[PDB]
């Protein structure tokens, strides 16, 4: 019964927005990645630094599970060295990233008629994010040389933005649930095997 | 210039009632979706409720039966009747209008602080 809670992340009910992604650290348990492949519901299942076929035979110090929701057009930006609104302003992975990137379509769950305004994404930011940096600031972005004084208007836009997922949208704009597993290896003993 | 003017924050004891208002100017209000979000200092925005142009109202399960959204289309006003408040409802509330026009952006309000504690 010492199994790592995989269902608590993938089979979760709510998924955070990409600008305020949710991270759950997993340690001291048995990680069975074989049941992950036995689902076939994932559109993207790519790993970096390790081979996904040779998984379930490794050990790591800590395992961080970052879960959020973006659209299919932006799933390509969940990779080291990528650019775009998601990779620069919302969730940036390091170049020396050693983990796996899992994603699957959730149109029947994260999309309602008229627009699912529950999910947001940062659109404007004065600079890009660092690896594993989260920016939840709602400061009014100054688009031009005109100041804003915390009030929206001309050249002053709200930093966040909603997706408005609809079931009738294109496949690129439909919502996709992403779970980025980070495998940390330090000089400390490992706690996640199995 | 699209503007959203928020109003109706303030301090309230656990169990009080509030009525936040959103003043919309610069677009067709009768054909726009209006949404409410609250942000506790330290966390991201949480979707509170929404009311579409169809008049359909959708509420989060955390405020089910306690909040209510109004839509005064001639006045172009979004009213959020916040009733039976709890300390967990403390935070800055935002009303935003968005979408329907493609190359547009969701316009947001300036926010109103709401505090509930004793
Ligand atoms: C999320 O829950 C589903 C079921 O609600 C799990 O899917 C498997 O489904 C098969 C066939 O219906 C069952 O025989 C298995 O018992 C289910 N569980 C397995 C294989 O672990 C799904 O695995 C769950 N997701 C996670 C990450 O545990």
């Amino acid at each position: 019964t010492n199994l790592c809670p995989f269902g608590e992340v993938f089979n979760a009910t709510r998924f955070a927005s990409v600008y305020a992604w949710n991270r759950k650290r997993i340690s001291n348990c048995v990680a069975d990645y074989s049941v992950l492949y036995n689902s076939a519901s994932f559109s993207t299942f790519k790993c970096y630094g390790v081979s996904p076929t040779k998984l379930n035979d490794l050990c790591f110090t800590n395992v961080y599970a970052d879960s959020f929701v973006i659209r299919g057009d932006e799933v390509r930006q969940i990779a080291p060295g990528q650019t775009g609104k998601i990779a620069d302003y919302n969730y940036k992975l390091p170049d020396d990233f050693t983990g796996c990137v899992i994603a699957w379509n959730s149109n029947n769950l994260d999309s309602k008629v008229g627009g699912n305004y529950n999910y947001l994404y940062r659109l404007f930011r004065k600079s890009n994010l660092k690896p594993f940096e989260r920016d939840i600031s709602t400061e009014i972005y100054q688009a031009g040389s005109t100041p804003c004084n915390g009030v929206e208007g001309f050249n002053c836009y709200f930093p966040l933005q909603s997706y408005g997922f609809q079931p009738t949208n294109g496949v690129g704009y439909q919502p996709y649930r992403v779970v980025v597993l980070s495998f940390e290896l330090l000089h400390a003993p490992a706690t996640v095997c199995g | 210039q699209v503007q959203l003017v928020e109003s109706g924050g303030g301090l309230v004891q656990p169990g009080g009632s509030l009525r936040l208002s959103c003043a919309a100017s610069g677009f067709t209000f009768k054909n726009a979706d209006m949404n409410w979000y609250r942000q506790v200092p330290g966390q991201g925005l949480e979707w509170v409720t929404s009311i579409y142009s169809d008049g359909r109202t959708v509420y989060a399960d955390s405020v089910k039966g306690r909040f209510t959204v109004s839509r005064d289309n001639p006045k172009s006003t979004v009213s959020l009747q916040m009733n039976s408040l709890k300390p967990e409802d403390t935070g800055v509330y935002y009303c935003m209008a968005g979408s329907k026009s493609g190359h547009e952006l969701d316009h947001w309000g300036q926010g109103t602080q709401v505090t509930v504690s004793s």
